[PDB]
RNA sequence: AAUCAAAGUUAUUAUUAAAUAAUAUUGAUUUUGGAUGAAUUUAAUUUUUAAUUAUAUUUUUGAAUUUUAAUUUUAUUAUUUUGAUUUAAUAUUUUUAAAAUAUUAUAUAUUUUAGAUUUAAAUUUGUUGUUUUAUAUU
RNA sequence: AGUUUAAUGUUUAAAUAUUUAACUAGUGAUGGCACAGUUGUUCUAUAUGUACCUAUAAAAAAUAGUAAAAUUAUUUUAAU
RNA sequence: UAGAUGUUUAAUGUUAAUUAAUUUAUUAUUUUAAUAUUUAAUAUUUGUUUAUACAAAAGUAACUUUUUUUGAAUAUAAAGAAUUAUUAUUAUAAAUAUUAUUUUAAAAAUAUAAAAAUAUUGUUAAUAAAAUUAUCAAGUUUCAAAAGCGUUUAUUAAAU
RNA sequence: UUUAUUAGUAGCAUAGUAAUUUAUUAACUGAUUAUUAAAGCGUUCCAUAGAAAAUUUUAAAAUUAUAACAAUCUAAAUAAAUAAUAAAUUAAAAUAAAAAUUUUAAAAAAAAAAAAUUAAAAUAGGGCAAGUCCUACUCUCCUUU
RNA sequence: AUUGAAAUAAUAAAAGGUUCGAGCAGGUUAACAAGCAUUAAUACUAAAUGUGUUUCAUCGUCUACUUAUUGCUAAAUUAUAAUUGAUUGUUCAUCAAAAAAGCAAUUCGUUAGUUGGGUUAAAAUCGUUGUAAAGCAGAUUUGUUUAUAUAUUUAAUUUUUGUAUAUAGUUAAAAAUUAAUAU
């Protein structure tokens, strides 16, 4: 807090973890791990897979207000849109794998 | 004649006959009455005498495929105290090769029976026949990389180890 | 139910030494003038 | 409180030198020659001139 | 309270009772020693323990051999929820010779839905340390660039980085 | 403003004899908190020790992404769930650092060019 | 130090309520069944959605009571087409929200200080203000 | 590591929570649906059957003058 | 002064035949219901720093455009204690993320106890079943009275 | 007066701290002997283990002695609730009272901690009155199987 | 008017007492525990913490324990606590105590009364009250008024002589170890 007046600001955001700037997809290419998947490891699993999760209400985005257009939860938080290909491919059992007749 | 003669079993964990029945008889020296009592085992077995590392000529007991050296916890490394015979250290199994070989389901409660270099389920390896469990069939509940086996075996003073107080 | 830290009957209020001197009335009464003449 | 207080009870509150000294005192101030803003003594700005030589 | 017959598999931990007993965990390792040690404990699981009563009658002997597991195709065909009149084995088959196929009861499918969500979990962990062993692995590799560029700069600018004194206080190898 | 705690400005003594903070200005904080501090124009011709100013932007590099611009957008939702007065909605919190603010700095590393 | 008695006006917006009236009434707030029905069934001799002009009788002595009123004759279960009539009621919200007199070592508001004191209601079974209720505004 | 005690809490973070003692081995059981109010259930304590079992919900004008609380309008014109 | 010897309202107050000053005099010391005070210069509140699992009930204050499958259809974030509260909802699975809400210059009590010589129950109805500890957290013994080990709303020679 | 076996001052109607013995410096403890126990008694009695007592003994909880703040729990600035509230300018203080505990009456004086008083309390504790409740049995009475 | 009994954790609406400005029956006969005239005073004891009295020659009132927590004695420490009065919401709950039981006891029973083990005991302090305080001070104090007062767990001196079968009396040292001023 180098503020002189604390607030929702001048709260030094990470007074640790100085090894910033991780190029995930670039690093994910070295590991050969489906770039869309690796980036999902580093955000709460609520945000990517079809899991029970708790969302903040401002995060949900408001209806079209007189002051502001309808701000959908996606167009303000693109990298939080769940990827249901990546869910299904990983988490759910496909009809295929148990098709017996 | 203090009256309430039937009671709660109020003592019991406040006895000296207890303090001797709470100990663990592990593979250490720790003569007795000095091993840990409530959790039954000391955390962080120090092993400076012998480094206790995973070997290079390591392989799955059940499957026999070579095992990743140490970069991973895909292998269930059961060091049965000092083993030597199964490998330089104890038996080794990838997490998915940890099933009973004969009946092919999981090793219930994880007690297995090394039948001629292929881990057999104790019940089948014992002759019994009830051959399907309820919870998870083909994968045991085991921990990985000895993390479930470090409740027992070879705590720090594994021997006389009097080099300490001698000159 | 005994042994007070504060032994004695030193009263609370009567301490002025001019209108209530700490002198036993046995030894103080001998000054009460019962033949008082000038006033 | 086993009684409500008439104003003359609430008004005695405003006589002790505790109410007065806490609320009803004007602060002594002056114009910071560098910032031209009112200022108390012993306090300065976050600014080089105000910080090297105390205005 | 969510009758156990609703859960796909009966629950792992089974809470009981006992006002005067406070411990979450069911005491396994006791339910295990009995059962492994005593054959009788668990009902015979009819077939593997039938097939006697059908050898004794047709052969005049005790079977005196290990009974085959995996009940023969055609046995327990009217039963519907066998699971007890068996071991937890599947309903054996039709009376056919087609290759064995698991009759995909709601239970078998759930187990498939575990062994995919087990491979899912062990895969989300296996490659956290794989990228964690780049971040810290490459942070060090970069940090040593820092101590090198600091190492180079601290020679031309001569900042010995060892106090206000000259090296003559170092050469003594005392504190001073 | 959040409580009557006093605020002192503890600064190290002479910096004109320093090597890292030679002629910096502290009359005001950095604009975005990952931006290096304003310099006294009379000594604008100062360069720094590289190990100090090459590890800084290593740290300041994580806020120049968009994943932090999502953690910035997001945080403004927390402070509203926790209701903190005067917090703009995460819909009008356009990023701190941006591509227009990219072009200057990569061309401000002309030293390594 | 101590007191000093003290502010009655928002400003601005328009078709409910209640009884009454003796004409309708198969169950108010989506589109049965959607195989073809068997799954969308409420009915029976009792003060009942049926509501009866007397004081004498008679009666477990003491809570029990009067019989067609004119035989299809009108005391009968009720609204749109006078903001449906009439009489009683009248608001509810939006934002309004204010004010200058009594000492100077102390009993309680009157200017001239002194005099002055149950706060009431009940309860007082004159155990005679007997231990109860009341913050205030409307 | 959730439960026979004790401290704190006492309109408390709780119309039962924090810390803690005790206890803890249930192939015989928090649990498929099943029993309902003059009655179910009860390893029985007049205990519980939706946060006081005096069940809730509903419908009454029960009784309360037989020491409960009240009972609305100054300036009067015959006593006990 | 002013009828008289003390307890049953005075009303053409717009001529309820009204029409520019009716100056409305009539208002229940408690009851509920609505406001407003006192307690209150307050009790609570205070956000400075970071050790990962995935089900179903439960909600639906709910934004939308976003690339589900190769199934037709169908639907995927949010509870309960009155709350954004004590509060891992443990159906599962996994094991190195530098995931990120806690004001502040004092002594009384008090919640509480690090530290520390003697003494060991003289305190008290009665010490000894009474948090954690790397100094690794455990009293021993005798006698008398006392069954089963399950089970209980004031928790036991209760009832099994 | 079943009272024989058996234990018996015992969860044993009083009598009591039972009388003896120990034990303790001090024995309303507890254990022992016996033994007519107000009216234990054969389902008695013994045996008895973690319980509750009594000793002996040892012992860290800050047990008396004994007092001994290291820790965390500001003020101020901000938000603004609760019990209670007839009033107070009297409230003190002393004394008499008269029905009462005293509170009055009278005389005569003269900000923050603590809980002595005001109602610091909640709510338990009584007993009486009328009302209703609920349970019980040779004597009251139906619906009764 | 058509039987007799219960505490049922009895209750609901009321007032009114067990513990008192006055009464009653069983302690050496007689002075004393204390079943009826008030009234949210809401149990005895302990802990802590006070107090006004009154009581012979200075002058006077600090004992700690054991058993039981009943209360008050017994009795051990050489020698052993004056008597009244007002006192305990601050602290405990041991007792007394509300179907959890049980024993003997009374009951036809429901149950009743001795005894033992069980059994929440509690709110932000507004007024008075009092302890402190109000940041002040070159200075204790005229008079108000005083939480503050040298001893009651006994030695060794020294005079053991005076007096008579044993023997006094001022004091001192030590011990109980602590100092106290609002304009
Ligand atoms: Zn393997
Ligand atoms: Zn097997
Ligand atoms: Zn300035």
């Amino acid at each position: 807090y180098n503020s002189f007046e604390r607030g929702w600001k001048d709260k030094t955001v990470h007074p640790l973890d100085r090894r910033g700037r991780f190029n995930l997809d670039e690093a994910a290419a070295e590991l050969q791990l489906d770039e869309a998947y690796v980036a999902s490891l580093y955000k709460p699993l609520h945000y990517t897979y079809s899991m029970k999760g708790q969302r903040y209400p401002a995060e949900q985005g408001r209806t079209s207000r007189p002051g502001s257009l309808a701000a959908s939860r996606d167009r303000m938080f693109p990298l939080y849109r769940r990827n249901y290909k990546l869910n299904r491919e990983l988490r759910v059992l496909d009809h295929r794998r148990i098709s017996t007749d | 004649h203090g009256k309430p003669a039937s009671g709660h079993k109020v003592r019991t964990q406040h006895s000296r006959r207890w303090w001797m029945q709470s100990k663990a008889h592990h593979l250490t020296a720790v003569p007795h009455e000095e091993a840990r009592s409530r959790p039954h085992f000391p955390a962080y077995t120090e092993d400076v005498d012998q480094p206790m590392v995973v070997p290079d000529g390591v392989c799955c007991f059940n499957c026999d495929k070579p095992i990743d050296g140490d970069d991973i916890n895909s292998y269930v490394w059961v060091p049965s105290g000092n083993a030597r015979v199964p490998t330089t250290q104890g038996y080794f199994f990838h997490v998915k090769c940890f099933k009973c070989w004969n009946c092919k389901y999981r090793i219930i409660h994880n007690q297995f029976y090394s039948k001629d270099s292929r881990a057999w389920c104790l019940s089948c390896a014992l002759g019994r026949d009830i051959r399907v469990p309820t919870r998870r069939w083909h994968t045991s509940y085991v921990n990985t990389h000895r993390t479930g086996s470090r409740l027992t075996g070879q705590f720090f003073p594994r021997h006389r180890h009097q080099m300490e107080f001698l000159f | 139910k005994g042994w007070t830290h504060n032994p004695g009957h030193t009263r609370r209020g009567g301490k002025n030494l001019a209108w209530r001197p700490k002198i036993s009335d046995a030894k103080l009464s001998q000054f009460v003038p019962l033949a008082l003449v000038h006033p | 409180p086993k009684r409500k207080k008439n104003p003359m009870q609430l008004r005695r509150k405003t006589y002790g030198l505790h109410f007065k000294e806490r609320y009803l005192k004007l602060e002594e101030w002056y114009f910071c020659p560098l910032c031209a803003e009112p200022k108390k003594q012993g306090e300065w700005c976050r600014r080089e001139d105000c910080r090297q030589i105390k205005p | 309270r969510k009758a156990l017959q609703s859960y796909p598999v009966p629950p792992r931990a089974r809470n009981y009772e006992r006002r005067w007993s406070s411990s979450r965990t069911n005491p396994y390792n006791r339910m295990f020693w009995r059962t492994v040690l005593n054959e009788d404990f668990a009902r015979p699981s009819f077939w593997v323990s039938d097939f006697r009563h059908k050898y004794l009658a047709k052969h005049g002997m005790d079977y005196q051999g290990r009974v085959p597991a995996s009940p023969a195709p055609g046995m327990y065909q009217g039963f519907s929820d066998v699971h007890k009149i068996l071991a937890n084995h599947p309903k054996p088959q039709r009376e056919s010779r087609h290759l064995p196929v698991m009759p995909m009861t709601p239970r078998v499918v759930f187990e498939h839905a575990q062994e995919k969500r087990i491979d899912y979990a062990k895969k989300m962990h296996r490659d956290r340390r794989l990228v964690e062993q780049l971040r810290t692995h490459e942070f060090w590799g970069w940090y040593m660039k820092l101590q090198r560029v600091r190492g180079r700069w601290c020679k031309e600018h001569g900042v010995s980085s060892r106090g206000v004194y000259g090296p003559a206080v170092d050469a003594a190898e005392l504190w001073g | 403003r959040s409580d009557n705690v006093a605020m002192y400005f503890v600064e190290y003594k002479n910096r004109d004899m320093s090597d890292n903070h030679k002629g910096e200005d502290y009359t005001a904080g950095p604009e975005r908190f990952f931006l290096p501090p304003r310099i006294i124009e009379t000594e604008k011709g100062i360069q720094r020790p590289p190990h100090m100013q090459m590890a800084f932007d290593r740290w300041a590099s994580k806020f120049k992404t968009e994943e932090f611009h999502h953690w910035w957008r997001l945080r403004h939702a927390k402070l509203r769930y926790w209701g903190v007065r005067n917090v703009p909605h995460p819909s009008d919190v356009d990023p701190l650092w941006t591509e227009k603010e990219e072009e200057e700095w990569h061309n401000e590393m002309l030293a390594n060019t």
